[PDB]
């Protein structure tokens, strides 16, 4: 059970990495729309993978519900997605 | 002059016939043509096609390789040399150069028995 | 059909049937010049049998056809389109097989220089190639089709090939929806085709050089006569009718002379009729059922009877046989023939009772639907399924289909209860 | 598997294909035979091209313009029935 | 116009395809002895030359030239089909005992 | 001597004519022979012969069995002559292959071509 | 003839609604006129190149797996009965 | 490519107007006369070599960002239908 | 591990021989490392976007028909044993 | 800031081998300088206008066919990454 | 017990293979279930699964089989049925 629980920590970066710092570093390089789309698609695909992996795991005589954990990590990835579109729309508004 | 076996000659490289084929193919496309950079590629293609069609019409158990180079006449010197590794009992090769007041056309044909 | 597990889609599978059809066509037209795959007779005979089955089903569905009116009309048009596609596929497959065979003549040659190949399925096929150019050979006999041919000096002096193809049985004739005025094929179709020599292979030191040819992809057809060693049969021809090829072939043993006088014809493709002209010495040996004729035009050949030979039928007289109520009948027909043809019919199925000819014995006493009974009779060859272009040819008022069918149903409501008679 | 006698006797089909015209080298040759009116024409073309160079150099005739040529997600799809079950059974025993 | 209907290279005929067939046992000839033939050996057959002539020496300062630009060659539409067996055929199967003829039984009798 | 039963008509993929390897061989020969070399009509024919011999020797050292090698070397002075060089063949494309390379300096330009035709 | 248009079930679509409807209809005609998957894909691809500017790419079949890059709002993948149809605009 | 006419979206035209109309016309005839990008480029180049004092350079393609010099009143870039074309006199 | 290299049956290829061999090797690695067709396609596409740059498209399957537009010398459709692999550059 | 993982294939060049090496180096430097192919071509053009007998028009792009009257001893055509470059002089 | 081929959409060689495999299964086993299991697994190993095998003396079946992938025969008085599907 502990090994299964620790296996979910391979995605710990989503909730342990500073979104503000990562976004500032990404934006300081004058990122292209291609890189924006790449990051958005990467976060979306990891979110979809977590949602698909939101399943009950039966270890011997104990079942394990990752529904709350997987939902939380998917929400984290969706927030990662949202705070890219927010910057992009603000830039578009300034230009317009 | 002893009589060559017709069966051997059917699968033997005939340098004279290959040279005649090359000369006629060159003359059919370039005998009365002055050098033209636009049409030189089509001329080379036509010469290669004529050489290939005549070699195939010869109907011998030989894979045929035809190369054609057309260079403009301006005083530039061109020198060629070929070294090959093959069974020299049946196969063969032939190089023919033709010229007008405008171009040099060098065609080399290799026939290699299957 | 489902129990039989038939290898082809029924005509009631329009899109799947058409896809199967042209994928048959792609298989038949596939390039097999460099492999012996196309040199197998069964590789073509399989498609031939498949197409025969589809032709049988399509003819069964079309004879009944021959909002609802428009639907049945387009269904018919689809049926004849399928039939034409099947004929084309069969022809292309046979041409591919023969082309693949002749593309290796250097290996298929025999000691005699006269190559004789045959195969009988329904359909008999035979090819004879005379590369010997023997001038004294005037008679060629092929037992694989049972045919004897008195040939002219042209074949004796020239090197050609000759293909004889006899299609017999159900669904083998097309010149009833293809013919124009009064002709049809009887006893099957005999396609005789002259063939020029395709470019053969060259053998050098055991190596065999083989070049791709359109003749190697498919074969062509050459009409009569044969060039006298250096002419052009396709364009040039003897202005006088060339020495007529006497073709004595075994007619299927279920056909008796009904055309008076007996006639054999070559299909006048340019005229859409059966050209009896140039087809001389028309004889029929009934002791062995063999039709002999001297032909000056090599093309689809057949014994031919007039589509108006029995038209109009002199009268009909149908009695009840189903007892008190309507459950059976027996019709005696004076169709312009000697014996009054008596058919015992009953609910769903009809069977001949007289004449009791052994040629028709397979249907005498055979309880099976009257439509397919007349279909099987026409398979031997009988004008029992007439057309309007045959009625007006015979010179009688072709009853309009609506009136005819309404009258049919009105009398059939009365069938086993009343007595019916023909009105002159 | 070792080839048998019938395999050895079998005639192996080999196919030869004619290749296309394979152009190898096209030197950007710069000459025409000045002994010929062809090179007279090409030389007057060369001098008119030099005149074009001079005219371009003459005045403010080098102005250019911008060309902002502005003219991509990778999705994974799967197509499977994924329903197989090998099952054995005895009947009526 | 005529510039390209001259410059363009179009094949004048289809490629010629030949099939050579021989018995499998006829292959693997041990007499096949590939040998070296240098250009000095092929001097009379392959090693040619075009000597630069000095008296005419008609080389000119050609200044205008055009080059056939392709970049990415025109994209080709490709139709690919992956199919297995031709559509399956049904079957009728029923168990039925098989027995020898009474004629054969009486023969054994 | 190998019998016809085990005689493989097609060369092993390790023994197949490697177009990239022949490109590398031809380029190495051209660099070793013509880099920094000025055109010399008396020396050009000998240089072409040496280049062809070296390329053929390297192809032999590659030791691809039953692969006949044909090497052709063109070396010409760069006086600006319009040159159109092309080739066209008729063989079995499944086993036979080709390669070529070009070198050019301020004085001369050369094209060295090697064809490997499989023997059966 | 009966309208044998099976219920189109859309799995993955980065499209507009009218584009999805057009794709469903085009796939319906493609299946009605052709059962060969490459012919179906060719019909759909040429129809949508004419309608919505080249180049589209169509893959039709029953057993396959793909990983392709598509233009935004230019991607669809669905079933029409038992047949899998994929369309994507790229290049 | 081949067509009867196409919309030349001119991003910039260092031209006179009549000779812009000439450019539209010549590119139009090139479209139906030829079927290759290089072909259309050469057709336009020869058209203005005959009309407007050679030599002109013409580029036809799909996706290419370039920067060139030319002579004033003799430059244009336009996405003619499905092909972008850069046409400019520069000697 | 036995080197059960299923001989690739090149059905239709427009590339060079060396790059076709590289494609065969990449497909062999893909089938060695994965067991899902989408995984095979993703591996091949990523490998060839690292080698020959995006964009590539790979379809792995056994029952499919495709009609796609590919860049010249950037196409292959073959069979690695019973596995059909299609690769083409577009985008 | 950008670069291509494809060996520079110089299809043809009317300029010396070391000149072409300098051209490849300049193209690479342009790639690391800019992300827009227009600016890639612009920087290559300005570099070889200040270095290599101006004016060297540069065209960088994937697919395009053209004729240009390049000044002699002043032309190269080479594929790099996924963009072909026509780097010639006509000024 | 000679194999009595009742129905065959097959080739000759792999008909002989089917006969040999069925003979081996009958030699090694005594239950029709096990014989069918052996036949099916061997033919999956040899001839591109998926196959299906039914062994017994009392059964009537109607199945759809791939072309050249169907046989129904008798070994002695035991009926063995093979057909490839899925």
């Amino acid at each position: 059970v502990n090994k299964y629980a620790e296996s979910w920590r391979r995605h710990q970066a989503l909730w342990k990495t500073d979104k503000n710092s990562v976004l500032d570093k990404f934006k300081a390089r004058d990122p292209s729309a291609a890189q924006f789309e790449d990051k958005l698609s990467k976060y979306a695909k990891m979110a979809t993978e977590i949602s698909a992996q939101a399943k009950d795991f039966d270890q011997d005589f104990i079942r394990v519900s990752c529904h709350a954990l997987a939902s939380s990590v998917c929400d984290e990835a969706q927030a990662w997605v949202r705070a890219i579109a927010q910057t992009m729309r603000e830039l578009d508004a300034v230009t317009e | 002059m002893e009589g060559v076996d017709p069966a051997v000659e059917e699968a033997a490289f005939v340098a004279d016939d290959v040279s005649n084929i090359i000369k006629e193919s060159i003359d059919a496309v370039l005998q009365n043509q002055q050098y033209s950079e636009a049409k030189v590629s089509q001329w080379t293609s036509s010469c290669l096609e004529h050489c290939i069609k005549r070699l195939t019409a010869l109907n011998k158990p030989f894979k045929y390789v035809v190369t054609c180079i057309i260079m403009q006449k301006n005083g530039a010197g061109l020198h060629t040399a070929a070294s090959c590794w093959w069974d020299s009992t049946t196969d063969g090769s032939r190089t023919v150069r033709w010229e007008n007041k405008s171009m040099y056309c060098i065609c080399t044909v290799f026939g290699l028995a299957i | 059909r489902f129990l039989r597990c038939v290898d082809v889609p029924h005509p009631r599978q329009r899109v799947p049937l058409a896809e199967f059809l042209r994928r048959m066509h792609e298989a038949a037209t596939k390039d097999v010049t460099g492999s012996p795959d196309g040199r197998d007779l069964r590789a073509a005979f399989l498609a031939v049998e498949a197409c025969r089955t589809v032709i049988l089903e399509a003819r069964q569905e079309l004879l009944a056809a021959r909002a609802g009116g428009a639907a049945v009309a387009e269904w018919a048009e689809a049926l004849e389109s399928d039939l034409r596609t099947l004929y084309g596929i069969v022809n292309a497959r046979i041409d591919r097989l023969t082309a693949a065979v002749l593309h290796h003549c250097d290996e298929y040659a025999n000691d005699k220089n006269e190559i004789q190949l045959g195969h009988v399925a329904a359909f008999k096929w035979g090819v004879w190639v005379n590369t010997a150019k023997n001038p004294r050979l005037k008679a060629v006999e092929m037992p694989q089709l049972g045919v004897t041919l008195e040939i002219p000096k042209q074949i004796a002096l020239a090197n050609i090939a000759l293909r004889v193809q006899q299609r017999s049985g159900p669904g083998v004739d097309e010149y009833f929806s293809r013919c124009a005025n009064a002709w049809m094929a009887v006893g099957g179709l005999l396609a005789v085709d002259l063939l020029a020599m395709p470019p053969g292979a060259k053998k050098v030191r055991g190596w065999t050089l083989r070049q791709v040819t359109p003749l190697a992809l498919n074969v062509q057809r050459v009409p009569y006569p044969i060039p006298p060693a250096g002419a052009d049969p396709a364009t040039w021809a003897s202005e006088e009718e060339p020495p007529p090829l006497g073709v004595t072939a075994p007619l299927p043993p279920d056909v008796v002379l009904l055309e008076d006088p007996l006639q054999v014809a070559w299909w006048d493709e340019a005229h859409s009729i059966w050209n009896t002209d140039g087809i001389s010495d028309v004889a029929f040996d009934g002791a062995s059922k063999t039709f002999s004729f001297h032909t000056t035009h090599l093309a689809p050949l057949a014994l031919v009877m007039r589509r108006t030979r029995l038209l109009p039928y002199a009268g009909w007289a149908v009695r009840p046989t189903g007892g008190r109520n309507g459950n059976g009948a027996a019709i005696s027909l004076d169709v312009g023939l000697d014996a009054p043809v008596v058919i015992e019919v009953s609910k769903g199925a009809a069977w001949l009772s007289s004449p009791a000819w052994p040629q028709l014995a397979s249907l005498i006493g055979q309880p099976m639907p009257p439509l397919d009974l007349l279909q099987a009779l026409s398979d031997r060859g009988l004008h029992l399924l007439p057309e309007d272009r045959d009625a007006e040819a015979a010179g009688v008022t072709a009853k309009a289909r609506d009136t005819e069918e309404a009258m049919c149903r009105d009398l059939a409501l009365l069938g086993g209860v009343f007595l019916m008679a023909s009105s002159r | 598997p070792l080839l048998t006698e019938k395999d050895l006797e079998r005639s192996v089909y080999l196919t030869l294909h004619e290749t296309e015209t394979i152009f190898i080298w096209q030197a950007t040759g710069v000459t025409v035979a000045m002994d010929t009116e062809e090179a007279k024409l090409v030389e007057e073309a060369n001098r008119r091209y030099a005149n074009l160079l001079h005219t371009k150099h003459a005045t403010d005739k080098y102005v250019d313009a911008e060309a902002q040529t502005l003219v991509a997600s990778s999705q994974s799809m799967m197509v499977r029935p994924s329903a197989y079950h090998g099952q054995s059974m005895a009947f009526g025993a | 116009e005529v510039d390209i209907e001259e410059a363009s290279v179009r094949p004048r005929r289809d490629p010629i395809r030949l099939v050579v067939q021989r018995r499998r046992r006829e292959f693997n000839q041990p007499n096949a002895k590939l040998a070296d033939k240098d250009a000095h050996e092929l001097w009379n057959s392959s090693q040619m030359e075009c000597r630069p002539f000095k008296d005419p020496n008609f080389d000119m300062r050609r200044m205008e030239q055009d080059v056939a630009v392709q970049a990415v060659a025109p994209l080709r539409d490709a139709a690919t089909q992956s199919t297995g067996t031709v559509p399956p055929r049904p079957a009728v199967t029923q168990t039925e005992p098989l027995d020898l003829p009474p004629e054969a039984k009486q023969d054994l009798v | 001597m190998a019998e016809a039963a085990d005689f493989a008509l097609e060369p092993p993929f390790a023994q197949k004519f490697k177009a990239s390897r022949v490109k590398e061989i031809i380029g190495s020969v051209l660099v070793a022979r013509l880099s920094g070399q000025q055109y010399h009509a008396d020396n050009t024919s000998s240089w072409a012969r040496e280049i062809a011999d070296e390329i053929k020797n390297k192809l032999k050292e590659e030791n691809w069995s039953r692969y006949k090698y044909v090497v052709q070397v063109f070396i010409a002075e760069q006086r600006g002559e319009g040159v159109r060089l092309a080739c066209r063949g008729f063989w079995d494309p499944n086993t036979d292959n080709y390669a070529h390379d070009t070198f050019s300096n301020e004085s001369l330009f050369c094209v060295a071509t090697a064809f490997g035709v499989y023997l059966y | 003839m009966a309208s044998g248009s099976s219920k189109a079930v859309i799995k993955n679509a980065d499209m507009s609604e009218e584009m999805q409807a057009d794709a469903v209809d085009c796939a319906t005609q493609a299946l009605e006129k052709y059962n060969i998957e490459k012919d179906i894909a060719a019909y759909i691809k040429k129809e949508f190149d004419r309608k919505h500017n080249p180049t589209w790419h169509c893959i039709v079949g029953r057993n396959f797996g793909s990983y392709v890059t598509h233009e935004t709002k230019h991607f669809i993948y669905f079933y029409l009965g038992q047949v899998a149809i994929l369309l994507f605009k790229s290049g």
